[PDB]
């Protein structure tokens, strides 16, 4: 069915808990800046997309400010996968803050699809891939719904 | 009371407890902002975008989740000055248009306070350091 | 079909709004509410409903035909563990559907919508996903056919 | 009979004795167990659905149309116009069958025997005898459900 | 003893919860109408004393809000069986709602506890008639005191 | 009807749904219970056993008396002359009490629920019908049972 | 929003959990009047006859329990128009010399919402429903 | 006499005010309260108490009654679910008061009204049912034979 | 002796080991059991009170009474006035009965194993025997006890 | 009204199982005076010595304590007119200094019933014979 059900929904949030730092950044710089060197070095182009936080400068305190939105973000959407209806509302709000930006498809973000499932299992333990990528994949439908292919 | 090294390391494990995993984040986020919209109810129209009228409605679920997750951001960034100023100055820019007063940063501040407590309990509640910390957080977020 | 903690989900929300120990009065009610939708997205296929006195949706006649959709609709609901057997039920529903003239799938994918606009309204906590999860399957197994 | 109070004793008890989830289909299967041990002939009207093995998908399946179609018959019992309606539609289903009328007096003993047995010493049996006839007599129009 | 024991208060609650609908009136109503049919068709001049709730119009929308009001009134006196300090003073507003109305005697309560008595166990399953007597005489006594015989 | 083979089924349901000890108790106040339910009216019958307190040792006593003859009853179903002789005897006590026969119809319902109730889903319905009409047929003499 | 055929049977499901089958029903009813003579402590005036000062008396305790019976026949009659009306009318005569404010009529409103949430959790409280079908309540109680 | 759940409501809201870990001055503070009561609801018995010193309710002698007869109240309370030793036990209370001149059963009705009375001011969720079912066969079987 | 705080202690133990409901009456044949074994002969003093049988519901009755004097004593130990009264009423029933002084030291070895045997190793023996004094001397007035 | 002998011993008893032992002592002192300075924000200024502004603090939960205590005594003593009044006069010595309004005592008044109430149940709790008695005690710290 390929559908991100309630026992994925756990795994997700499991797979996510045990890599998650609830007090430092470290843990989420690490794994945001990691997926971005991995979506960088896979789509050259995608670096100009960033231009405002300073991309090519993946250090800067600007970008780390930016990893760090990205990775609550996330971590927003995946603990709201147990809750659907508020879900469906913050995905739409990431929807249009993702969109009125040329360059910003629905291929970057089967771009950065990739780039997590290489990250994740060098840093989460009990890494269920299958899993993992039928509900990042909800998480991306809902945040690409208004954007070009 | 100052917000120095040990009062972060405090405010950021209490944070964390009440904060929690996922779980309990949609319970916080109401007790929070049913008490701010009951200290302050003429500040229900800043929110009218996200049903600030109803704070049930799956709209206004899903701003109290971003508001949680900005000051869980703040929080966890309060170790590391250079990029806490930075993600204070996009919490700023976020609310410039809005005519936020410093009488309402409060507001929202004791409501956090009072929600934090009421996750962790008043028997280990650091009033002291979550006071002097959310006052860096708020006054980051005004500009100054 | 769907998981078993998808179905369970979806199990536990419709019986709390849908079981035997309700009177028909909000059973129709909510026929009444659904179809009215339905004629107001696809205003088309209210003539399919001819047979069972559409044109006064307070009869008796018109108001039994909610009751056995809605039951049908519980039927699957219920039978969302045992794949084997629900597979049976949608191709019984499906050649009750496919039998007669003028019905569409878009007809279905409405009927869809409606439910999945009307049940919030009806359901403590109602999981939109665990819902697709489960009727979208269904609504694909009786539209299985259909033109 | 079958009377206003009757029937909702008839809707309490059903309701209980019906259950939700898989415990449905374990009263059915039970209901038509009772109907062919009681009258062993009846099974081979229901080749259609493949009675021949009562677990197949085929025969649960009918089991679950059967269950329901009570289900929903008996939730109309406080409303005349819509139970009239439904019964006269299940009436022009089984009337191009055939079927001997002495069936229905076996589906309400197996009936009582399910119900009964599964909600206990408080089933009343009167009530159900009276309002199954009810039920009979629109699906039927046999005037031995009188 | 015939007193209204602890243990018939928990039955006549099981009897009327078995039987309430807490959500349509369809189940109150029917045993309410059902009770004053069983009442008028005793006794005949009862239908008087409600001719401004449309008595003799069983089916009228005034006497199907009576019904709902008298079921009501016993069912938070069932319920307040188990706080009967609250419940002495409920039975005594009672009282007085129905004092100062000629005809409306301990005769006709001793009457309705018979319709009662009939109409209970075609709706009730299990139902107790020893123990749902014994805590319905306990409800009209403090309903009846300053009435005539 | 009741042949040998639904006497044996009789037999067989009636003994799991009787049980021992303080179960024939709560058995036999269930089955007296549902009577009154089914026909409050009959209750004024019993008055010579108090039948004002069904927990009064009078009553209880009656119970165990009427419970005790349906099961010596049911144990003889398989011997002519031995149920005979005890069906009259039952006949020569309740006659000259003028019971109405239409009671004892009540009362194969009220049993039927209890023992079906007790025994659960596999309850033979039919058979306990056609084998409780040749006791009331026993008792009463009235081929209203036969 | 609108109290139609849809919000009617929620708030009739709400309401059957919260008010329950009789054993919470006296802390259902304390919570209720504690919040409505603390938001309007003028309004115990009225309550002389049933001792609007103690709550906590039997006295009170009947009264709060004929108030919950009254939406409880309003609430089990939303979807009777007809019949609802009719009690509704009875309520209005039961307070037509009383001298009661819409703005009183609001509070127990807001103090039965409470209530009903308290009772039911946040988590699941429909807020727009319950508003929209007390006012057709409290609407027909004042005549209009 | 009264029901085992009747009783054991009776008992424990007893042991709530009075026990053996209760201190003999709030002991008869709840008798002066008792009994002055019962002088105002029939002034015509206080007379009865002369030889214990009623004429000063603070004295030994006066305390000293107060105790035995709640000592006595709270035996009979705590027997009520052994049915044969309260009988046996009433029945000396019983002739511990025929033999007493001037004694009339309308003074243990006052006092009926008088425990009734003082026992919710005290105790915490009061049943007056409860209490009404255990107390009054109590009452009459220690006034059994009175005039 | 039997000071303030040997009196405080008293009631302490004598609480806790009396308990409620049921169990006062297992401590009160306790009590009675040990008497009767420790001296035979004491046991023809009660038969105006049925001591033949101590399951009797009189003898029962008399259980209660002692050990609610007991109770009621012990209360009063902290106050001299009431406490001397209520001795004083118990002398005026115990000295027509012309008992030997030598019981009361029976019964109160019997108390002490009763009690103390109930309440655990932390039973304070010289308190309980200088208390009991107190007691015995205010019922029998003999300085066998002072 | 009256605090009498029977409001006497039912307040000794309420107000043991409320005070406890000594383990919920913390939680209920800090219920009771968060309920003050919520209800008179105005009053914390009289506590700076004890850290008014941070009644987590161990320096205030040491003085409410001593409040706790204070009242216990009282309580115990309410069956005692003699020593009560001497110790109701030593706690008005305590506070002659002080200015403390009518009106304040009052307010801990209504404080102690809500936290009395809060710790043993709305069901079980006497507002009259808690406010009679109350009312005794704070009018002897007073003088009169
Ligand atoms: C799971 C995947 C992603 C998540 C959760 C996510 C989340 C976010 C968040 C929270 C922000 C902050 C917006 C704000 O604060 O206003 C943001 C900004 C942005 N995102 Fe994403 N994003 C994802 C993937 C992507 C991808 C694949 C692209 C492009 C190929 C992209 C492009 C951008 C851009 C251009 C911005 C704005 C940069 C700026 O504000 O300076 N995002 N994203
Ligand atoms: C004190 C810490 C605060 C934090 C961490 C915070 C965080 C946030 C965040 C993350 C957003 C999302 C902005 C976006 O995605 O476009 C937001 C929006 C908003 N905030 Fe705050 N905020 C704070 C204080 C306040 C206060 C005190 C007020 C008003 C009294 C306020 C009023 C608003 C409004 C009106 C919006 C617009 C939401 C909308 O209409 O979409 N904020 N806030
Ligand atoms: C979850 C969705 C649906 C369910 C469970 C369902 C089920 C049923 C059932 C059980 C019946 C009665 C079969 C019988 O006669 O025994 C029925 C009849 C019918 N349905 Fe559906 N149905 C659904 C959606 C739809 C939709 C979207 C249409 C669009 C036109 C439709 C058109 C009809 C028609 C025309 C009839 C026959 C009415 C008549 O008897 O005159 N149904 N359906
Ligand atoms: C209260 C009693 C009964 C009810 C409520 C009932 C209900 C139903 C229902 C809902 C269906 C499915 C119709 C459809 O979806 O096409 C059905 C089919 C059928 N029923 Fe009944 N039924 C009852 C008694 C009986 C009895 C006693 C018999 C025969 C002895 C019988 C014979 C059949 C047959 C042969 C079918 C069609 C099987 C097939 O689909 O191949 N029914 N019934
Ligand atoms: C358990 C038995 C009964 C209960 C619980 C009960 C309860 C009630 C209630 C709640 C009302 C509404 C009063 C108001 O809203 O102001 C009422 C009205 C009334 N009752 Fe009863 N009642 C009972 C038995 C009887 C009987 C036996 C009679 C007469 C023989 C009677 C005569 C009346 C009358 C005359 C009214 C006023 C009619 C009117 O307002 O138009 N009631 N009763
Ligand atoms: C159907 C199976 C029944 C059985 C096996 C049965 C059995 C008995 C038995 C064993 C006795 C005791 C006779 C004696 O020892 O004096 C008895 C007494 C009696 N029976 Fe039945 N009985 C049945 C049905 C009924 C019914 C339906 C009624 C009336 C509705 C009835 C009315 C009575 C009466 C009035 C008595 C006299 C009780 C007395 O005062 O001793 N019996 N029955
Ligand atoms: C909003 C829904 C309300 C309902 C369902 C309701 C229900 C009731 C009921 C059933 C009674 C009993 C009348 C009787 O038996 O004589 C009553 C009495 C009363 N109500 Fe309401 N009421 C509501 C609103 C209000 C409000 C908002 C107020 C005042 C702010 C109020 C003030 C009173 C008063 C003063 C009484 C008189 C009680 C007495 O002294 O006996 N009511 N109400
Ligand atoms: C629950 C109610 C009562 C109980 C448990 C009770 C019990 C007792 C007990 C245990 C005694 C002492 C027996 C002894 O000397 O060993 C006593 C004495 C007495 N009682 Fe009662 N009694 C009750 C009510 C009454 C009432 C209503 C009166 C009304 C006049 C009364 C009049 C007396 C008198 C005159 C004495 C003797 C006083 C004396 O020794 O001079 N009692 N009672
Ligand atoms: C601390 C020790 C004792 C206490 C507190 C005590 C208390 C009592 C009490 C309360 C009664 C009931 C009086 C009444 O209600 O009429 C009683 C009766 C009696 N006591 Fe004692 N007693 C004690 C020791 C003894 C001893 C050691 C003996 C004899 C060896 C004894 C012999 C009797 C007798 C014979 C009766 C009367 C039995 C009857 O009623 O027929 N007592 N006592
Ligand atoms: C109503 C019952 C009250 C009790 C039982 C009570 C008890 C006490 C006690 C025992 C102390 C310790 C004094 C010392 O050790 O020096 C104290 C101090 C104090 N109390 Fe109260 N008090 C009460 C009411 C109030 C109220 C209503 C206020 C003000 C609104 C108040 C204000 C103070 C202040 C300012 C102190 C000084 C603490 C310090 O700075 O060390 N008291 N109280
Ligand atoms: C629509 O139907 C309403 C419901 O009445 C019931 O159904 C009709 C078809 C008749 O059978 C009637 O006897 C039933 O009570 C009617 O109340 C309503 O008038 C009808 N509307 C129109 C426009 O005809
Ligand atoms: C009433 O009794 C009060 C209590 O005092 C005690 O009892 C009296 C009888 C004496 O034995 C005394 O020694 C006790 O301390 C007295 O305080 C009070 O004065 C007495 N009242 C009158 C009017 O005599
Ligand atoms: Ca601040
Ligand atoms: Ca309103
Ligand atoms: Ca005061």
């Amino acid at each position: 069915s390929n559908s991100c059900t309630t026992e994925d929904r756990r795994e997700m949030q499991l797979m996510w808990a045990n890599v998650w730092s609830a007090q430092f950044t470290g843990r989420r710089l690490a794994i945001a800046q990691a997926v971005f060197k991995d979506l960088f070095a896979h789509v050259p182009d995608a670096v100009g997309l960033f231009d405002r936080v300073h991309g090519t400068e993946i250090d800067s305190s600007e970008f780390k400010a930016h990893c760090i939105r990205v990775v609550n973000g996330l971590d927003s959407a995946i603990g709201l996968l147990s809750d659907p209806s508020t879900l469906n509302e913050q995905l739409s709000h990431l929807a249009t803050q993702h969109q009125e930006r040329a360059g910003v498809t629905k291929g970057g973000f089967s771009a950065i699809a990739q780039s997590f499932l290489r990250v994740m299992p060098q840093v989460a333990s009990c890494f269920n891939p299958d899993a993992w990528s039928r509900c990042f994949n909800r998480i991306t439908n809902g945040m690409t719904e208004g954007l070009a292919e | 009371s100052e917000c120095g090294p040990l009062q972060r390391l405090k405010v950021k494990r209490q944070w964390a407890e009440a904060y929690g995993s996922g779980n309990g984040r949609e319970e916080f986020g109401h007790f929070i902002w049913a008490n701010v919209f009951k200290v302050a109810p003429s500040a229900r129209d800043m929110f009218k975008r996200v049903r600030g009228d109803n704070i049930y409605t799956p709209a206004f679920r899903a701003h109290a989740t971003r508001v949680l997750g900005g000051l869980d951001m703040c929080v966890a960034l309060l170790d590391d000055e250079s990029v806490l100023n930075t993600q204070l100055a996009h919490l700023a820019s976020q609310h410039s248009s809005r005519g936020v007063s410093a009488e309402q940063y409060n507001v929202v501040e004791h409501a956090v306070m009072m929600g934090v407590e009421h996750e962790i309990g008043q028997n280990v509640f650091d009033k002291d350091a979550w006071q002097a910390c959310l006052d860096v957080i708020t006054s980051g977020i005004q500009g100054n | 079909f769907c998981s078993e903690a998808d179905a369970t989900i979806v199990i536990k929300q419709w019986n709390q709004i849908y079981n035997a120990g309700i009177g028909a009065k909000s059973r129709w009610t909510m026929g009444n509410e659904i179809f009215s939708s339905l004629f107001k997205l696809k205003p088309e296929s209210e003539v399919l409903f001819n047979n069972v006195n559409v044109a006064n949706m307070s009869s008796g006649a018109f108001h039994a035909h909610t009751v056995r959709v809605l039951s049908g609709l519980d039927m699957g609901i219920n039978y969302l563990n045992d794949a084997g057997t629900l597979t049976s039920l949608t191709a019984h529903l499906a050649a009750q559907h496919v039998a007669r003239t003028g019905l569409k799938a878009v007809y279905f994918d409405a009927m869809g919508k409606v439910l999945m606009t009307v049940l919030p309204s009806l359901i403590d906590n109602f999981n939109p996903d665990a819902w697709r999860n489960c009727l979208l399957p269904l609504k694909n197994a009786i539209a299985k056919g259909l033109p | 009979d079958c009377n206003i109070l009757q029937r909702l004793k008839v809707k309490m008890q059903w309701a209980k004795a019906y259950g939700f989830g898989t415990e449905r289909a374990k009263f059915g299967n039970s209901l038509w167990t009772s109907i062919f041990n009681y009258a062993p002939d009846a099974r081979d009207l229901f080749k259609s659905v493949k009675s021949e093995d009562m677990r197949s998908p085929q025969f649960k399946a009918h089991i679950a149309r059967v269950i329901g179609g009570l289900d929903r018959v008996i939730s109309m019992f406080d409303n005349e116009d819509a139970l009239n309606a439904d019964l006269e539609h299940l009436k022009s289903q089984h009337d191009p069958r055939g079927l001997d009328a002495l069936n229905f007096v076996v589906f309400g003993k197996a009936l009582f025997a399910t119900v009964g047995g599964q909600f206990g010493v408080c089933f009343d049996l009167p009530a159900w005898e009276s309002c199954y006839k009810v039920i009979a007599m629109g699906i039927t129009g046999n005037d031995m459900f009188s």
